[PDB]
């Protein structure tokens, strides 16, 4: 519902970069950098939801899912 | 395709047939007055309602 709080914890926003290689071919695989976007304290053990990333033009050139690798 | 959109720039029309919202907002408010006047009165009067005889020719 529209009217409704939802107050979670366990999610956070979070802004992913990644490098298009050249001659890059559909189905390839390439790393992604995770950096979160407003007021969350870690990003420890989480796991990244389908993203789309997108070029200049806002073209959508891959899409990023995966777990992320927090140091410690 | 639409060409390199930026990310953190504000959304302004660019080429044509971009879409922009006005405000209309005209209050114009103009206004002029004067005047003026003259005024000029004036009274005279001389009686000699008893003349003396020494002046009773002039």
């Amino acid at each position: 519902p529209t009217g409704t709080n939802m107050q979670l914890k366990n999610v956070a926003a979070v802004m992913v970069t990644a490098s298009y290689p050249p001659f890059a071919r559909q189905g390839q695989t390439i790393d992604v950098v995770v950096s979160s976007m407003g007021n969350a304290k870690s990003l420890r053990g989480g796991t990244l939801l389908m993203t789309p990333l997108k070029g200049v033009d806002s073209q959508v050139y891959a899409l990023a899912q995966g777990n992320i690798l927090v140091g410690g | 395709n639409y060409g390199y959109q930026p990310l953190f720039e504000d959304r302004r029309p660019r080429n044509i047939g971009d879409t922009l919202t006005i405000v209309l907002q005209e209050n114009v408010s103009a206004s002029k007055s004067s005047s003026a006047n003259a005024s000029r009165d004036g009274k005279t009067s001389f009686g000699f309602d008893t003349v003396p005889r020494y002046l009773q020719g002039l």
